[PDB]
């Protein structure tokens, strides 16, 4: 995130700033060094092996806002001629099949109930009961037994939502 | 100056798509519902 | 199929050596028909005499050369030129014929 | 006599004429009358009875062969030679020979060549085989070729080829090699769109004593400045020719006014009193450069609001603030501190910018991402020159012809090059063996490394 | 289950049509692979239009959008807009389709439906519909994995030789 007291005077800023970079160096290395010696199999500890997976994941983040960036910047790596290529092969074969589009469910769909329920029994099965459930998962198991409870609105939730919602 | 290096970005995005377009118009089974 | 490009001053006798296997005797009928397609009054008795000199096998490769007959002569002739202005005298009169023009413009490009 | 008539010549075939590597005997490893049979494409000892092209001859039934080293054809085994015009291809490919006419007007060629197989391309504008780890060396000398005057210096074997050498010369090799690649890759009527650097890197590993390998790929900067440095030497016959065409084309001299600060954690009136120490005070150690260093300005280490791509930029012409007379840059050595300026003072026509990217933290290297937001079809170098010496430069304004840059990781990185193709005004981007058109605006977006302009 | 496919995978190779006789130069050849950055280099507008070939707009259009949305850790956070989620529900559907697009470049169209049979009577996992099928064209059998591909081509000694030499 963006650093940036507007009261500290510019010389005392700019030693802070040369403070963090040499950390950042030697946090950057370190990390790196001991997942190699956890990785090639080393004698390590629980506490150690906490530590570098926080500090792998938010350099693996870092990377991944770079690529993001990266990607934004140099746009679609695949040409236009590329895309033609590969959309009209794939029309193409689809063609050859005699493919059907799958239409999007009929208001009056013959399983959706069975569907809902396969669905719902999915999501419960995620759940190897350990008696500590965080907040936001009960609620979640809370929403599950909802819809089982009430089938048909959770389905028209569900098409209002594939028919509108976008963000 | 400086670059708006997005907006490069954006204008092949929408070439991209304005080209893929072209194609799937000729494509006519496809489907879609109001 | 056959292309201007594809032939070169040895292209006839490459392929008379398909049926002959001696090389004196692929380059004395390569000659020889070189000569029949220069000196031909017409497709078909051009077409006899190639027949009549390659036997009755060999025949797909007597309908190729009746097909594209003036294409391989002049083709080879400008290929093998020994001299420059031997092969601008070929460039010439080839010009002076549109098909054949056709050939020179497909030979450069 | 039967030279002219020889029956075999159409067993010829172009398809396995590759002659990209070395000219020895495929069974005795001699280096004495190669002959390359035009059958099979292999080389053997050459001529005469016994000999390993008679034997190939009689027993295989290929019965044409070239001398490598004479351009001369014969009809093995009855050996007589072969005369016939429409072998002349074969021969300008083994050697490749370009008149003056020809270099004159080499850049003026607005027309693709087309290769033996079905390939169209532009010389100059042609791949280099890749292998294992060769990428850096493949942009150099990409680079390094499209130097009008250095590529016509090379073009012409007569120049340099009656140059003095000391007896235990290998360094000669690099000037050789590099004539024949040059020659190679401008070759109008190849037999394949690409060019294998296999030979002349051999010689660079072996010149370079394991450094600069193939198997192992280097910096591209430490490459080009040591192969530079090389063809000079090499160039000087038995001595330093103060004027080589390295010299004439890329060489320029800056004049560099050091001062050294008299000391950090002193007292100011010991450190203003050391001002008339003269120790302390600007030197001019006017010198000469290849290549311009520039340094980038560290990342910003943390995004802004501005500019929301967390991707850094600089303007040229902030970068190139450095080497006119005012800026000071600051050099840290052991115990002491120098505050450095610059003043070029000749400028050549072709003029290398060598960007920094990568520096060695405490602990590693890391790589500079910031982009170089510069102009490609004019800048002015005027105002970086002293008064003294811009009535003298008459012409300043350069233009970028080719852009070496460096993607990846510092480890597995790799490297393309863009390039300006004369005659046209087109720009390609070489990858070791793919030929892409890159747009002219799409240049500036990428992490150019080097860069190479032109005085126009 | 992956061990019954590894044993019809071996039953098909034991079964192809003297697949072990060399005597005449033949040649078999097993690659396999796995199709590096699979899910992080898919581009999203180019996924969009190729579903909305099999699915309805509407639900292609909520896909894409759904994988172009905000990652956030416990104090980072970015707009993932380049790759797939990998964590919604439906991305098996996309990768597998994804991969079925992979699979028609690698095998081209004409061997791909000899391989996948008319559309009145498919195949089986490693069948054609007749032995002369399946010997017309180098590759005999394919699969793919998730984003794991095994290949197994038979060349003759004139096929391989001219591949060497290319
Ligand atoms: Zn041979």
């Amino acid at each position: 995130i963006p650093w940036k007291v507007p009261g500290l005077p510019t010389p005392i800023e700019n030693m802070i700033l040369r403070y963090v970079k040499a950390k950042a160096d030697w946090w950057t290395n370190t990390a790196h060094y001991n997942r190699e010696r956890i990785r090639r199999g080393a004698t390590v500890d629980k506490t150690v092996c906490k530590k570098n997976l926080g500090r792998l994941t938010r350099l693996y983040l870092k990377a991944e806002q770079e690529r993001q960036h990266n990607y934004l910047k140099d746009g679609p790596y695949i040409t236009a001629e590329e895309a033609v290529a590969v959309y009209t092969t794939t029309v193409h074969w689809l063609e050859s099949r005699r493919f059907s589009p799958i239409p999007f469910p009929p208001l009056s769909y013959k399983h959706d109930t069975k569907l809902l329920i396969l669905a719902l029994e999915r999501l419960k099965e995620a759940y190897s009961v350990k008696s500590r459930l965080n907040q936001s998962q009960r609620e979640e198991l809370g929403l599950i037994e909802q819809a089982y409870d009430n089938p048909h609105e959770a389905l028209s939730r569900i098409k209002r939502h594939l028919l509108t919602q976008r963000a | 100056g400086e670059l708006d290096m997005r907006k490069i970005g954006q204008a092949r995005n929408t070439l991209m798509d304005m080209r893929l377009s072209q194609v799937s118009d000729s494509v006519s089974g496809q489907t879609v519902v109001d | 199929d056959l292309h201007p490009r594809d032939i070169d001053a040895f292209w006839l006798q490459r392929q008379l050596s398909r049926f002959y296997d001696d090389a004196i005797v692929s380059q004395k009928k390569a000659d020889e028909v070189l000569e029949i397609l220069k000196t031909a009054s017409d497709d078909r008795e051009c077409e006899n005499q190639l027949v009549l000199l390659l036997g009755f096998n060999t025949f797909d490769f007597i309908k190729v050369l009746r097909q594209h007959r003036m294409m391989i002569l002049y083709c080879t002739l400008l290929a093998s030129a020994q001299s420059e202005a031997e092969k601008e005298r070929i460039m010439g009169k080839m010009e002076a014929d549109p098909e054949l023009s056709k050939f020179l413009y497909q030979l450069h490009e | 006599r039967r030279s002219r008539h020889c029956p075999y010549l159409d067993t010829i075939n172009r398809s396995v004429l590759d002659f990209d590597f070395e000219k020895l005997c495929s069974i005795s490893l001699s280096h004495i009358n190669a002959y390359a049979c035009l059958v099979c494409g292999k080389y053997f000892q050459g001529r005469g009875l016994k000999s390993h092209a008679y034997i190939h001859s009689v027993q295989f039934s290929h019965h044409v062969f070239l001398n490598l080293h004479t351009l001369k054809f014969y009809c093995l085994p009855d050996n007589y030679e072969i005369i016939d015009s429409s072998l002349e291809d074969i021969t300008y490919v083994l050697k490749p020979t370009f008149t003056k006419q020809q270099i004159a007007n080499l850049d003026k060629q607005a027309k693709l060549s087309r290769a033996y197989d079905g390939t169209t391309y532009l010389p100059g504008i042609v791949g280099l085989n890749n292998i294992k780890a060769n990428d850096y060396a493949n942009a150099v000398l990409q680079a390094l070729s499209n130097v009008p005057p250095l590529r016509n210096y090379f073009l012409e074997e007569d120049n340099y080829k009656n140059i003095k050498r000391p007896p235990g010369d290998i360094m000669f090799l690099l000037v050789q090699r590099f004539g024949e690649l040059m020659r190679k890759l401008w070759n109008p009527r190849n037999f394949k769109a690409h060019v294998s650097p296999h030979e002349m890197l051999q010689a660079v590993v072996l010149c370079s004593k394991k450094t600069f390998q193939i198997t192992k790929q280097g910096d591209g900067v430490d490459f080009l400045s040591w192969f530079l440095n090389a063809l000079h030497s090499a160039l000087g016959g038995t001595k330093k020719k103060k004027k080589t065409i390295v010299t004439d084309v890329f060489q320029g001299s800056m004049r560099i006014f050091t001062k050294k600060l008299p000391h950090p954690d002193l007292p100011a009136e010991e450190k203003e009193q050391l001002l008339h120490n003269d120790e302390y005070q600007e030197t001019m150690v006017e010198s000469t450069f290849m290549y311009l260093t520039l340094d980038l300005p560290t990342a910003p280490l943390y995004k802004d609001e501005k500019e929301q791509l967390i991707i850094p930029q600089v303007p040229l012409f902030n970068i190139l603030a450095k080497f006119n007379g005012i800026t000071e840059k600051e050099y840290k050595t052991y115990k002491e501190n120098f505050l450095k300026r610059f003043q070029l003072t000749k400028l050549p026509p072709y003029l290398i910018f060598c960007i920094k990217r990568f520096t060695k933290n405490n602990f590693f290297v890391e790589k500079n991402p910031t982009i170089v937001n510069f102009p490609i079809t004019n800048v002015d170098l005027r105002e970086y020159l002293s008064e003294e010496v811009q009535a003298v430069h008459k012409n300043t304004t350069y233009d970028l012809i080719a852009n070496i840059v460096h993607d990846g990781k510092p480890s597995e990185g790799s490297y393309r090059i863009h390039v300006l193709h004369h005659g046209t005004g087109k720009w390609y981007e070489l990858q070791d063996l793919q030929v892409t058109d890159i747009l002219p605006q799409m240049i500036t977006l990428s992490e150019a490394y080097i860069q190479i302009w032109k005085r126009r | 289950p992956p061990p019954l496919l590894v044993y019809k995978w071996c039953q098909g190779i034991n079964n192809l049509q003297d697949v072990w006789e060399t005597s005449e130069g033949e040649c078999n050849v097993m690659l396999e692979s796995r199709f590096e950055k699979m899910y992080e280099k898919i581009d999203l507008t180019l996924l969009n239009r190729l579903l909305r070939l099999i699915v309805d707009h509407n639900i292609a259009d909520y896909m894409t959008a759904k994988n172009n949305v905000v990652i956030n850790y416990k104090d980072m956070n970015h707009t993932n807009s380049y790759g797939i989620i990998r964590g919604l529900q439906f991305a098996s559907f996309i990768v597998q389709y994804y991969g079925l697009v992979m699979d028609l470049l690698v095998l081209g169209l004409h061997r791909a439906s000899e391989m996948a049979g008319p559309p009145q009577m498919p195949n089986d996992f490693l069948s054609f519909q007749d032995i002369a099928t399946e010997a017309a064209h180098p590759i005999r059998l394919f699969c793919r994995y998730i984003d794991r591909i095994h290949i197994f081509f038979r060349f003759t000694a004139d096929e391989a030789r001219d591949l060497i030499q290319r």
